[PDB]
């Protein structure tokens, strides 16, 4: 838990509107050319959602915003970034070694998920560094000091996420939905391309990614940003840790009834929010 | 025969001229096929039920059982069972089901506290240590462990929460050591209106049977037929298509024909449902293919008779089916009504009302006598 | 009942315990059938 | 006229199940009444036309 | 236009009986 | 049921045992509503 | 906590009225071999 001194900027929680984003698949059941009325934890249409920016300024002040945030019944997380600064998330009630905590981390080769009484630092983070000026690697030493009484470990999803490039704008609308249902930590996701710059208008159903039967209690969550040991912006001789530009929107799920339209293909194409 | 069925429906020995909706025909299944996944490794039930040490009741050990074959005959090997109470599922059927996931909540309690492990129960252990959900489905197995959890000087390693501000919610574990407070005066230590929530059991072999330590394992199942996962120990059978069969896809039991389809399942999708929430397609666990399910042909059966007076001859209308389907079912002997009416070759006639057997089609046109339907009528005539 | 599928009730429960759910389903579906038949009779009177 | 429908009481309530069929036999002649009513409706539609 | 929904209905004991007079016969009467 | 008032049943019994009385009241009131609506349909046919 | 209890065939009847029924006192000297409440849930006795 070593963190070099930075001119940290107090987090500014901007406000934007959610449009019709954040619609996922309620269940594994296949449906064709049907209209289904389903009650579930959905993101309400046109509700306002909070906006954070994680960037390093040109004047030496780096906006390292990772506030602790409530979880409630669920979370919708939209991310736009180029260097994969958003590397993972933490979940737990006390975020200490007294109670079991959940951690999701990108290893840059695989995806790591742990459920252990982690002794997290004050602001856990991943250390990305360039060894020998030849190999870039990420380490978890800055996340937790020790792990004990581990009950679940899951190393899987050998996917590098964004691989097509940065054609439109980073080609990285990463939409995720995290829910706690019957002890199951459910992640739905969708990798939407970009028409515009930020939060394009449109509909994109979030295909489920992973159900983890962790069976733990979560009432709080936080974002983990990537810190790289310099050599990111060409022409800058400032030898110090810098973070790439990234934006992320957070919305909260509520119990809502939605009318979803499945076409003949089997995919959700449209949705109606019954109490909008 | 059809005429006797008509008489029974009319509850009379004489039948008037007309067409009578007597019964319903069904095509019976020919084979029974089950499809269980490639998993062969047994579930670690022996480790759970034969562990060296068991956690305290207030710190009950939740073991995750998934992605394995759950053979419940192994649980019968070490069966000193004092309680084998299965709620929501018959124990004898446990070997024929596939469970989405298994949670083994294992702990140690007193002998007299076994009855508290049940839905809707109240007590010290039920309210402050381990509370079952109201809609709990699964089994509870309690067996004596005096020879392993007792000491001559007293086994104090087992503790139970005796005092708590509020009763524990279902599937909630409390490990806090805060001193219980009675009233509004804060408690800074042991004293009046202040008691330690955790009390040691102190199990001893010399104690009575009701006070002997008992190991209790609650096996909770989530009986949903979609993620499959933990299936029972049943041998799989090769898949057969284009035939009315009794299929068992990962515990999803049904009857019908299975056919190759174009229902483009997404990678996470397992089975499909119709507009009215009826299972339309299934996924083969082994070959990972999509299969439309079509229930075996059934329908009404009407008996055209010229009356008991004129003759005992009858015709049979199988409503809303091909004549070829009925002929195939008869050839393989799959029709539910087993009184097959003799068919010559000119007797079988295909109407839009169904398949008509036993009536000869004449290229004439008379006034309707017995209305069969779709413009076709029948009559007893000299030909 | 515990499920709207009859096969699940027959496969997960003993006869004496499955009979309760079977009877619940029988009552519900019988009521649905009589409701449908009564509405059909009234509509048939109107059409006549 | 309207659509003539036929409903199998046994198949609708207790589809291809003998336990459910035996339990349904204890409810009397409800299914026979439903079949009679639907048949009367169908014959009435043909008569109307 | 007369009235998958039809297959689903036909799949639990609900069948539809054709009218005795075909539309050709109704046209002939008219 | 023990009481005809929904509130009393909810305030005197735990959900697992209150649900039985709730369902008894539900069945009775559903039957009452169905009878009312069927009689209304017949009377509306007469009035038409 | 009476010093002497009456015989079962001559069961003692005590009239409790005109007082606040705080059931938390019962939980103090509570061996509680059986606490079976019929017609009312025991957990709701603190609000009735
Ligand atoms: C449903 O999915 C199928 C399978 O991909 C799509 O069929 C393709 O459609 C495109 C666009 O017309 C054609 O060029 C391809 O030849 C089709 N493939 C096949 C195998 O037929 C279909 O288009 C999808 N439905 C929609 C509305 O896009
Ligand atoms: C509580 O259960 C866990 C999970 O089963 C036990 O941890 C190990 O689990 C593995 C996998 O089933 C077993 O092979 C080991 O034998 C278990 N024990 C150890 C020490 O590794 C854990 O031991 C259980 N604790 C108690 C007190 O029963
Ligand atoms: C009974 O089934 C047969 C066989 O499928 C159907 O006859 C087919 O009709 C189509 C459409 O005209 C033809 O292309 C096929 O060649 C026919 N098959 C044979 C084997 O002759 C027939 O239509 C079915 N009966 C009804 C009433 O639909
Ligand atoms: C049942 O026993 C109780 C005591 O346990 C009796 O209540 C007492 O009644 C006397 C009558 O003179 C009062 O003076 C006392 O104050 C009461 N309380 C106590 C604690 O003694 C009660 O009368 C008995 N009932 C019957 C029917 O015998
Ligand atoms: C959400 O916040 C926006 C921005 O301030 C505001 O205009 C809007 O009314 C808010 N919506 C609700 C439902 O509070
Ligand atoms: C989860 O933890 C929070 C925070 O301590 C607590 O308020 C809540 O009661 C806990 N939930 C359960 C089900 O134990
Ligand atoms: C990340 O992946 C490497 C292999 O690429 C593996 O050895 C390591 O354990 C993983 N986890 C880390 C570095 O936390
Ligand atoms: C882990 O479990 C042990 C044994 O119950 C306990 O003493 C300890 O506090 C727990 N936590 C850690 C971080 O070791
Ligand atoms: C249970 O564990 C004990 C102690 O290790 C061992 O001796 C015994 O063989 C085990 N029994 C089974 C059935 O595995
Ligand atoms: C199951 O095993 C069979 C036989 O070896 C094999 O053909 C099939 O691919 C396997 N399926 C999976 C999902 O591994
Ligand atoms: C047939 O019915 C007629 C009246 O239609 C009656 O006279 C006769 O006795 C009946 N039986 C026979 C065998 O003709
Ligand atoms: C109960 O009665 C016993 C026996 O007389 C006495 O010692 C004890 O103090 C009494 N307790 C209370 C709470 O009155």
């Amino acid at each position: 838990c070593v963190m070099p001194l930075f001119n940290l900027i107090t987090t500014t929680q901007s406000y934007t509107n959610s449009f019709t984003r954040g619609v996922y698949y309620p269940d594994k059941v296949f449906r064709s050319s049907v209209l289904h009325l389903t009650q579930d934890l959905f993101l309400p249409f046109f509700s306002n959602v909070t906006w954070f920016h994680a960037i390093s300024g040109t004047n030496g002040t780096k906006r390292f915003d990772n506030p602790v945030l409530p979880f409630n019944d669920g979370v919708y997380f939209a991310s736009t970034e180029k260097s994969n600064i958003i590397r993972g998330w933490i979940f737990g009630t006390t975020l200490d070694s007294k109670t079991q905590s959940l951690l999701i981390v990108n290893n840059a080769t695989n995806v790591f998920i742990k459920v252990c009484e982690f002794q997290f630092c004050n602001d856990p983070f991943l250390d990305v560094y360039h060894k020998n000026n030849k190999s870039w690697m990420e380490s978890e030493s800055g996340v937790y000091s020790s792990a004990n009484n581990c009950t679940f470990e899951y190393v899987s999803q050998p996917f590098l996420m964004d691989l097509e490039g940065k054609q439109g704008n980073f080609k990285n609308l990463r939409e995720f939905v995290f829910k706690n249902i019957d002890g199951y930590f459910k992640i739905y996701s969708k990798h939407t391309p970009i028409i515009g710059r930020d939060f394009p208008q449109g509909f994109s159903a979030l295909e489920p990614l992973v159900d983890l039967p962790i069976g733990i209690n979560i009432t709080r969550f936080q974002t983990l940003l990537a810190l790289n040991r310099s050599y990111l912006t060409p022409g800058d001789s400032s030898s110090g840790w810098t973070a790439g530009a990234a934006d992320y929107y957070v919305g909260y799920l509520q119990p809502r009834t939605f009318l979803l339209k499945y076409n003949e293909n089997g995919t959700i194409t449209d949705a109606v929010d019954c109490a909008l | 025969d059809p005429l006797s069925e008509t008489k029974c429906t009319l509850k009379s020995f004489t039948v008037e001229k007309g067409i009578y909706q007597t019964s319903n025909f069904r095509v019976q299944p020919t084979e029974s096929i089950v499809r269980f996944p490639n998993v062969t490794n047994l579930c670690p039930f022996h480790e759970v039920f034969n562990a060296t040490r068991f956690a305290s009741v207030y710190a009950w050990n939740r073991t995750r059982i998934s992605n394995c074959v759950a053979d419940y005959s192994v649980l019968y090997n070490f069966a000193p069972f004092f309680a084998f109470k299965c709620y929501g599922v018959s124990p004898t059927k446990l070997n024929d089901l596939c469970f989405t996931n298994v949670y083994a909540d294992s702990f140690v309690i007193k002998g007299n506290e076994v009855s508290q492990i049940a839905p809707g129960q109240t007590g010290n252990i039920a309210d402050y240590n381990y509370k079952l959900p109201d809609d709990f489905t699964g089994c509870v197995i309690a067996w004596n462990s005096n020879k392993l959890d007792s000491k001559h000087s007293g086994n104090y390693d087992y503790w139970y929460r005796s005092f708590r501000k509020s009763k524990l919610k279902p599937f909630e574990r409390d490990i806090s050591t805060e001193i219980y407070q009675a009233g509004n005066k804060p408690c800074k230590g042991k004293g009046p209106n202040c008691y330690f929530p955790l009390q040691s059991y102190g199990f001893r072999p010399t104690y009575g049977v009701g006070h002997q330590p008992y190991r209790v394992v609650v096996l909770s199942f989530e009986l949903l037929h979609a993620p499959a996962t933990v299936c029972g120990p049943k041998k799989s059978t090769n898949l057969v298509k284009n035939k009315c069969v009794n299929f068992n896809f990962n515990g999803l039991t049904g009857t019908g024909v299975l056919t190759k389809s174009n229902k483009k399942f997404l990678p996470f999708q397992q089975f499909g449902r119709d507009i009215v929430d009826t299972t339309d397609a299934v996924r083969d666990p082994q070959t990972l293919e999509i299969l439309d399910i079509t229930p075996c042909s059934f329908g009404g059966v009407s008996v055209i008779t010229p009356g008991t007076n004129t003759s005992n001859q009858v015709a049979v209308l199988y409503q809303g089916v091909n004549c070829t389907e009925v002929s195939v079912a008869i050839h393989a002997d799959q029709l539910t009504p087993t009184w097959r009416v003799y068919s010559t070759g000119s007797n079988v006639f295909q109407t839009r009302a169904g398949c008509l057997i036993g009536a000869e089609y004449v290229n004439n046109s008379y006034e309707c006598d017995i209305p069969i339907g779709a413009g076709i009528c029948a009559s007893y005539q000299t030909q | 009942a515990i499920s709207s599928v009859l096969n699940d009730i027959l496969s997960r429960l003993d006869p004496p315990e499955a009979e309760v759910q079977i009877d619940r389903l029988i009552t519900g579906r019988l009521q649905s059938l009589q409701t449908y038949v009564t509405q059909q009779l009234i509509r048939a009177a109107e059409i006549r | 006229s309207m659509t003539k429908t036929s409903v199998d009481c046994t198949m609708y309530i207790c589809g291809d199940s003998t336990e459910c069929s035996n339990l349904l036999l204890q409810y009397g002649s409800f299914c026979t009444q439903l079949k009679r009513a639907l048949t009367g409706i169908a014959v009435e539609q043909d008569k109307n036309t | 236009t007369l009235a998958d929904l039809i297959c689903a209905q036909k799949f639990n004991g609900l069948t539809v009986l054709p009218p005795l007079l075909t539309d050709e016969m109704i046209a002939q009467y008219t």
